[PDB]
């Protein structure tokens, strides 16, 4: 589907453009053309094949959905949903309503709907996902660290591809890839489940994952700290005990109190300054 | 042992590559220095 | 049963091995591995409920 | 550690009945100098062995921890004050440039 | 020297994300195996995140804490407590824009329920993978000029780019 | 040394001994801080060998 | 179907694609290319700009406009700017050389055909590299740029089969990658070598040897340069490693990392010694020769350094190695002794 054009005197442009009519097309502009479409340059017969595609921008993935995003004034559908809230009585004023909060909490507390894509992807510091040796020359981590990697690999061979100018398939497809390891990466297991490439086919613990530790329905989740202190024995009566007082092993008492009691001793003759004491009762 | 289309039975009488564990005079195993005890569990006998 | 398991996982290795297996350079246990086996029971035992 | 004690879990449900007492101080120093807060416990023990009494506690790494998490979730998180201005918990190596 | 009294949540400006990272990642390497090193621009790359040992820099031009904080004009490492790595942040700049999930398997799916789109048909369909959406125009047609943003397939897609072509043995 | 009174043993304590919480079972060493000497304790060790 | 978590058969719609490339058909389609990177040639020289920049721009236009970078890097190249400007300009010139444009314009073109067109043939061979740890879509992509690579570096004008010949390139961008991302720690690839050389044998050995051999065993049998203490640092090299997160023998709420302690940081009572440290020394410091007590810790206790004598005489910027020995003498042994009077640090060691 394309209309030839036959030139001959004079000259176009280069077989790919969009033309419906252009400013010019061929021959000193004897040469225009009113339909749409992209050109084909043939050599022989000074002929151009046209086949009607007018330009048409049809993205997929985030930039699509951010577009859109951006290009979109609240103050407008807020008043524009607004006119549904009531009048279709029951129907469509349901979702109405629905649609409507969400902006105007967007539209009252500032914010911007874009927000929601991203292209800025944050890193945790890395004494929070360390890297430590362990055993006879073996190490361990935190599954980010590899969630990240895998990440940064796609974004980065991505990069090329596009530098490439690559049949936007395998780049798409790329991009699709890429998009997967991100949210991988936030909450893992959200859409299919990926796992050490090796061994256990166990989840990553994934940030949300690790987060809320929410694999537990944050109903038993790990709550509690260890306090320093503190300590721990089994109990016994004592009948000479007066109800405010309790009986405490010195040893233990010891501990619990050593700080204070080093100064004490220091305080008094028997003990010159601290790290004496300190060893003093190491 | 293992043959061939052509009847060749060749018989490789030997394979102990795998060794294990043994129980002791009293009933119970050795694992790693470890004793190390077995317990036997329950389930819903196989029938209809 | 737990014999069987790693040991159902040597015949699948011992089946990979028709594979590139020449005509008659396969014969004893050339076509072996125990580890497999090895680990399961191992790995049974010592880390068993 | 081998030759070196570990701390109690103190959990919610200590935490509870704490808060129930209403001893606010102990319960934060509970958890923070007692435990989550770096920078307070040391300065803590100093205070004690000095004979001095204790500094204030400061954000628990837990919950600092927590923010970054959110962070690399893609999530600000920000400490406000009365007039609604930010606050910055890590005093510093947050601030960047 | 004062205290709080408001806590909040926001969602994070690329702008704000980016007024965060002390630094971005560009590299996957870890640490070095041989020296056990930070690789360079690395997910370590202590020039981003920071000093291992507190008020020193890496090639070790810089130490004592006699250098306040004065960065290294040869390893480009700050000098400061090495624990700051634990607390500052870095980034990654995406090549393409991706979706935070948490508006989208979370229904209603924020983002779609503020598109007028399917929490999963419309908004999974075409993120993803799979379909595109015109953008902004469309005059060509099938019949129906165009969708100011509804959806579109792939064969749909071409059929309008290559419009029609067939090849015949 | 009166720490040492009885793990005098090359390296180990001699058997039969009354040890109590904090003696020497058995001696070793290494080498901490990437085996680098602060420089504060380096002024503090000179001064007396 | 809905979480149709197969990306796998997606891409695998492979068969959409027109494999139908004939040998005359990938002929021709192969000198289309060389002829339309010649051209560029010509072209950025009959205009003194850079090749990679005009084929760069034939790109665009061919990779039409739905499909521009909206982010060439951020503006690296003015996507709807800077470029109309060749264009027009390159369209403004003669034939002769206009042509070679139409020419690098189908050159382009009929590469992205070319590559799609052997898409599966990548495909049927990422199968092969498959379990050596790493997605089979990673594996795929990876492969798939080594064949564009195959494509560029191509002369078709030496009679003979594609497939067969890109199969090449592939397999490379493939194992290159593998060794490069497999590992959690970035690793040489003579290494990887090596490594799997390592244990490879293993089996030889066990196999035949009835047990695992060792290290000598193995040392021997490796070759040229093997010790057994060498062999041992591998293996320990060669690992995994290990997560934190791991779960332990609680099996309930335990992780591995609940056990790892740090070190790095003082634990108040060091922090307190230092800080408390760095009092009494500066105490007796003080009170001393100025220039000279300073002079050691100026050097090493203030940078790095300490008796760097041959230096700290410059570093003094005046007196030489000769008297600093001096110096140091009666500078420390005044003071020790001195301080077997006030007793303070005496309580360190
Ligand atoms: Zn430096």
């Amino acid at each position: 589907k394309a209309r030839v054009y036959p030139f001959e005197d004079d000259v176009e442009v280069s077989t790919g453009d969009r033309v419906a009519p252009g400013d010019v097309l061929a021959d000193g502009g004897k040469v225009k053309s009113d339909v749409y479409g992209r050109v084909e340059v043939d050599l022989v017969r000074n002929v151009v094949r046209v086949v009607e595609s007018y330009d048409i921008d049809a993205r997929m993935g985030a930039e699509a959905i951010q577009q859109l995003l951006k290009e979109l004034d609240l103050e407008a559908l807020e008043k524009e949903l607004l006119e549904e809230m009531k009048h279709p009585s029951r129907a469509r004023r349901a979702k109405a309503r629905k649609r409507l909060e969400v902006v105007r909490a967007f539209l009252d507390s500032g914010n911007r709907p874009e927000w929601m894509i991203l292209e800025a992807v944050p890193v945790l510091p890395p004494d929070l996902r360390p890297m430590v040796q362990v055993d006879g020359g073996r190490f361990a981590t935190s599954d980010l660290n590899d969630l990240y990697r895998r990440l940064i690999n796609r974004n980065n061979r991505l990069k090329k591809l596009l530098a490439q100018g690559a049949p936007e398939i395998i780049i798409r497809n790329e991009k699709r890839m890429l998009q997967e390891a991100v949210d991988a990466l936030l909450d893992n297991g959200r859409r299919g489940a990926p796992v050490t490439n090796p061994g256990s086919d166990r989840p990553l613990r994934s940030l949300t994952d690790i987060l809320s530790g929410k694999q537990g329905r944050f109903r038993q989740n790990l709550l509690g700290k260890r306090v320093d202190y503190s300590g721990r024995s089994v109990i016994v009566v004592g009948p000479q005990l007066k109800l405010h007082q309790c009986g405490l092993p010195k040893r233990m008492a010891l501990e619990l109190f050593k700080p204070f009691l080093l100064k004490k001793m220091e305080e008094k003759g028997i003990a010159p300054n601290v790290k004496a004491a300190r060893r003093m009762l190491e | 042992q293992l043959i061939h289309k052509d009847t060749g039975l060749i018989k490789e009488d030997e394979v102990f590559l795998g060794h294990i564990p043994l129980m002791t005079e009293d009933g119970s195993f050795i694992i790693n220095g470890a004793d190390r005890v077995i317990v036997s569990q329950i389930h819903r006998s196989p029938g209809v | 049963d737990q014999f069987r398991v790693g040991l159902a996982r040597l015949a699948r290795g011992v089946r990979e091995r028709m594979l590139m297996g020449s005509e008659d350079s396969l014969t004893p246990a050339k076509l072996v591995n125990s580890r497999p086996l090895e680990a399961a029971i191992r790995e049974f035992f010592s880390r068993s409920q | 550690g081998k030759a070196q004690f570990g701390g109690q879990r103190f959990g919610e449900m200590e935490v509870w009945a704490l808060e129930a007492y209403g001893a606010a101080h102990t319960l934060q120093e509970m958890l923070t100098l007692k435990s989550d807060d770096i920078e307070g416990r040391n300065a803590a023990y100093e205070a004690i062995i000095k004979g001095e009494d204790v500094p204030e506690p400061s954000v628990p790494e837990s919950f600092r921890v927590l923010v970054k998490e959110l962070q690399a979730l893609a999530l600000d998180v920000q400490t406000l004050d009365e007039k609604d201005n930010p606050v910055d918990i890590f005093e510093g190596l947050a601030s960047k440039r | 020297k004062k205290e709080v009294r408001k806590v909040r949540i926001a969602l994070a400006s690329p702008e704000k994300i980016r007024s965060w990272s002390y630094g971005e990642v560009e590299k996957p390497e870890t640490i070095n195996y041989r020296t056990l090193k930070p690789e360079r621009d690395g997910l370590f790359d202590e020039r981003i995140f920071g000093p291992i040992k507190d008020y020193e820099c890496a090639c070790g031009k810089y130490k004592r804490q006699r250098f306040e904080g004065k960065v290294c004009e040869r390893c480009g490492v700050e000098v400061t407590k090495s624990i700051v790595r634990r607390y500052r942040m870095g980034h990654i700049e995406l090549a393409t824009p991706a979706a935070h999930i948490w508006f989208v398997k979370d229904v209603p799916s924020k983002i779609g329920t503020l598109l007028d789109l399917s929490a999963t048909e419309l908004e999974q369909v075409l993120y993803f993978s799979k379909y595109i959406v015109l953008d902004p125009k469309g005059a060509i047609l099938n019949g129906v000029p165009v969708e100011k943003r509804q959806l579109l397939t792939d064969e749909e897609y071409r059929e309008l780019r290559y419009g029609k072509q067939e090849t015949y043995p | 040394e009166a720490a040492l009174r009885d793990l005098d043993e090359e390296g180990v304590v001699r058997i039969g001994a009354e040890v109590k919480p904090g003696d020497i079972l058995v001696g070793r060493t290494s080498f901490k801080g990437e085996s680098e000497p602060t420089p504060e304790e380096r002024l503090l060790r000179s001064i007396f060998g | 179907k809905i979480s149709t978590s197969d990306p796998v058969r997606q891409y695998l719609h492979e068969i959409g694609q027109v494999p139908l490339l004939t040998l005359e058909e990938e002929v021709e389609l192969a000198r289309k290319v060389e002829e339309g990177m010649e051209a560029i040639k010509k072209l950025s020289e009959i205009t003194g700009l850079d090749p990679d920049l005009i084929r760069e721009v034939v790109r665009a236009k061919i990779l039409g406009s739905a499909r521009v970078r909206h982010i060439p890097g951020l503006k690296e190249t003015l996507d709807p700017k800077t470029v109309e400007e060749i264009d027009q300009k390159l369209k403004s010139l003669p034939k002769e050389h206009k042509r070679y444009l139409h020419i690098a314009r189908e050159g382009e073109a009929a590469r992205q055909h070319l590559i799609e067109a052997n898409l599966r043939l990548v495909v049927s061979i990422a199968k092969k590299y498959t379990g050596r740890g790493l997605s089979f879509l990673d594996l795929i992509q990876e492969g798939n740029q080594g064949l564009i690579r195959a494509v560029e570096k191509f002369e078709y004008k030496r009679r003979f089969k594609f497939s067969t010949y890109a199969t090449w390139w592939i397999r490379q961008a493939i194992n290159r990658a593998i060794a490069d991302q497999a590992r959690t720690i970035r690793i040489p690839v003579h290494m990887v070598e090596t490594i799997n050389k390592l244990s490879r044998t293993a089996r030889q050995l066990q196999q035949e040897l009835g047990r695992e051999p060792t290290y000598e065993e193995i040392a021997e049998a490796m070759g040229p340069g093997w010790d057994a203490k060498r062999v041992e640092e591998t293996l320990k090299i060669a690992q995994e490693p290990v997560s934190l997160e791991t779960p332990i023998g609680d099996e309930k709420d335990s992780f591995y990392g609940d056990f790892i302690p740090d070190e790095h940081l003082p634990s108040p009572v060091d922090a307190a010694t230092q800080s408390l440290l760095s009092e009494e020394l500066e105490k007796a410091l003080s009170k001393l020769s100025e220039r000279e007590a300073m002079v050691l810790k100026l050097r090493k206790g203030l940078i790095d350094g300490r008796e760097h004598t041959l230096e700290e005489v410059g570093a003094f910027f005046g007196v030489t190695r000769e008297r600093i020995r001096q110096i140091e003498n009666k500078a420390l042994r005044k003071l020790k002794y001195h301080e077997s009077r006030t007793r303070k640090l005496r309580d360190f060691l």
